[PDB]
């Protein structure tokens, strides 16, 4: 019976793409954040 | 404020990124850019309680396989996508999708999502998937799905009409606070 809003305050926190040179991605720091979020 | 962590997986182009933009940002892409990694943060409150919900959306092509379990730690729900039009991707489910969710996550609570169900209505498509010996998935054989893989619950919906998108995230923050 909780009521759930409607989402506000939309961020994109990190973005990761396939370029014809690798991925690319932000921020500059991506890669440590895949690497951490893959950390438990 | 709590946090919850959502992933979505499933196969390629069943309409994944289009579901969590439609829903964080009230618009639908219509171009189709294959996701390889992205992470989005909205505010939304459950009762008087502020929530932080992480969006992480995943690859569904094949390529990106070994990848994609670096998503996966620490989350709170995961959803599992197919297309009602697409019966391999229902089928993938059953192959690849939830064998490959409890292989690193076997207690995180699982929402089996059926996309685009705008398409299901859409007599042209029909023809597509009959000419080709395929089949439309209808409301039952999904539920007979989310029971197999032992999903807790089976919504459809369409991320072009906005029909059950809300529904989808609403029952997906439920699971997590209850
Ligand atoms: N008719 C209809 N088409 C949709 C819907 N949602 C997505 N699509 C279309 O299907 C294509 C795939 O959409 P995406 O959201 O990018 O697919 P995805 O699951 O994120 O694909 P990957 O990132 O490659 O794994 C896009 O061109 C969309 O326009 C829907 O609800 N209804
Ligand atoms: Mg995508
Ligand atoms: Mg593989
Ligand atoms: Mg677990």
């Amino acid at each position: 019976e909780l009521i759930i809003s409607d989402p506000t305050d939309f961020e994109q926190i990190t973005h990761v793409e396939l370029g014809d040179s690798g991925l690319t991605g932000f921020p500059p720091e991506w890669r440590e954040k895949l690497i951490k979020a893959g950390l438990t | 404020p709590t946090s919850i962590k959502l992933v979505v997986v499933g196969d390629g182009a069943v309409g994944k990124t289009c579901l969590l933009i439609s829903y964080s940002i009230r618009k639908f892409p219509e171009d189709y850019i294959p996701t390889v990694f992205d992470n989005y943060v909205v505010s939304l409150t459950a009762g008087t309680r502020q929530i932080q919900l992480a969006l992480w959306d995943t690859a569904g092509l094949e390529e990106y396989d070994q990848l994609r379990p670096l998503s996966y730690s620490s989350a709170s729900i995961f959803l599992i996508c197919f297309s009602v039009t697409s019966s391999v991707s229902y089928d993938n489910v059953i192959t690849k999708w939830h064998p490959e969710v409890i292989h690193f996550a076997p207690k995180v609570p699982i929402i089996l999502v059926g996309t685009k169900l705008d398409t299901r209505n859409d007599p042209a498509i029909v023809k597509r998937l009959t000419e080709q010996g395929m089949t439309v998935i209808n409301t039952a054989k999904g539920e007979e799905l989310k029971n197999r893989i032992k999903a807790v619950k089976y919504i459809e919906c369409s991320a072009k009409t906005s029909e059950n998108l809300k529904t989808v995230f609403d029952e997906a923050v439920k699971t997590v606070l209850m």
